[PDB]
């Protein structure tokens, strides 16, 4: 703050540190499970 | 101040060869991932107004309820008129200030003289803009102007009842959902001028209001002087998480 | 000024169509976001007009109430019609129809309509006298907007 | 004549800067207000007859 007679000494006193994670929109996945599987237990 | 934490982008795979079965390239490649972080400040209004301890006899009624009403709506008037279009400089950036720094404003033909009017396919047309965001219906507002809903119940697409439902104008009077989206009227929008905003499209759940104290009323008597300061102060500030989520159109140049 | 001069000629050359006094709401400005708190005054002759406007005869175009069914006009963009016939003369720059903010308007009033009789002996006459004191006064400056022929 | 009586218009508040956060700016600005007053009146209107 830096205005009254007596203050701190560096910002991480004034500030809170959060552990929250937050991510945008992400894009979505449409042809990587639409078709049918073929097991192959061969070359 | 308050920070966050921002999770990195997506990695890839790769694709092996046939050769490299029996080597150690078989195995593939490395994903490296870095966090971020993110700030929040606030920003003071404040207000204030004296009432002598003469001109209260001085008179035939009171004066004190109409001074302290007049307070508390020209704070109200105020936050909100910043948050339509402050600046930067000590007050929060506006919605307006924010679209077009983010090069948002969709410059449209519509004329500020009044050769052309504003259309309702020009509003919907805004929607690109906000890319991603911009599919889902229910996460959206629509914000208009006096003008631009005036220019709006003229509309030649919506008067026939064939034309649109049972929802005409000539039937009614009165526009409702354009394009699925609803219309509300603001009269906080800049003067109507070329190259000025007439409707504004936000993604309502990306923005967020810090506030450290809300709306506090002191009184202060000053016997120097037989009057009566009353002071108004709060804490707040319009502050959204990503650099995306708004757009605005304008008049053209 | 709120006398709107619109483009319907005062001959018949164009004549006065729904739109026309549609366009006049926005001139009133904040007061003409409310239909419900309005009323719509028109001459004859632009009664007359109006039953012969293009954009009201199809069944496709407006609902049931096409003008060829009917032959007369009621709801009119949401507005309900009032005809009166103490309009001035059609003449270049007069005018034809006029939207009121209603709750804006008050007729202040003295005394009510009274009748006297004095009887007049020197004359063999009966004099009657009926007089009564009011006037027509509006609170704030507005809410009264007019459409007017061509020049 | 009736007289009435008018309400003012609305104010507004102002942003205070961080620098000014111990002196005497930081109760920003003052809001003020004058009210205003409306008049009414009659005119008179008559006929008459004989018989």
């Amino acid at each position: 703050n830096q205005s009254s007679s007596v203050e701190v000494s560096s910002e991480s006193y004034e500030t809170i540190f959060s552990q929250r994670i937050i991510r945008d929109l992400q894009k979505e996945l449409v042809v990587g499970a639409l078709f049918e599987e073929l097991p192959m237990s061969s070359k | 101040i308050l920070t966050m934490l921002v999770e990195p982008d997506a990695g890839r795979a790769t694709w092996v060869a046939a050769s490299a079965y029996g080597s150690d390239n078989t195995t593939g490649s490395e994903v490296t991932g870095a966090l971020t972080e993110i700030h929040f400040s606030t920003y003071k209004l404040a207000a204030k107004s004296f009432i002598t301890d003469e001109t209260e006899e001085d008179a035939i009624f009171s004066l004190l309820p109409l001074l302290r009403k007049r307070l508390i709506e020209a704070h109200a008037v105020s936050i909100e008129e910043a948050f339509m279009t402050g600046d930067g400089s000590g007050k929060p950036k506006g919605l307006l200030t924010l679209a077009s720094e983010d090069s948002a404003k969709v410059t449209t033909e519509a004329k500020a003289d009044g050769s052309v009017l504003v259309t309702a396919k020009t509003i919907s047309k805004l929607r690109r803009k906000l890319g991603r965001h911009g599919l889902k219906l229910s996460k959206l507002v629509l914000i208009v102007s006096m003008d631009a809903y005036y220019d709006l119940l003229e509309d030649e697409e919506w008067q026939d009842v064939a034309q649109v439902g049972n929802d005409a104008v000539k039937l009614q009077g009165q526009v409702g959902r354009i394009y699925g989206l609803p219309v509300v009227v603001s009269e906080y929008f800049p003067a109507k001028a070329a190259g000025k905003e007439f409707a504004v499209i936000v993604y309502k759940d990306n923005f967020v209001m810090p506030r450290q104290r809300a709306v506090t009323v002191e009184r202060e008597r000053q016997a120097g002087k037989q009057r009566d300061a009353y002071y108004v102060t709060q804490r707040v500030n319009l502050q959204r998480y990503f650099e995306n989520g708004v757009v605005s159109g304008a008049y053209a140049a």
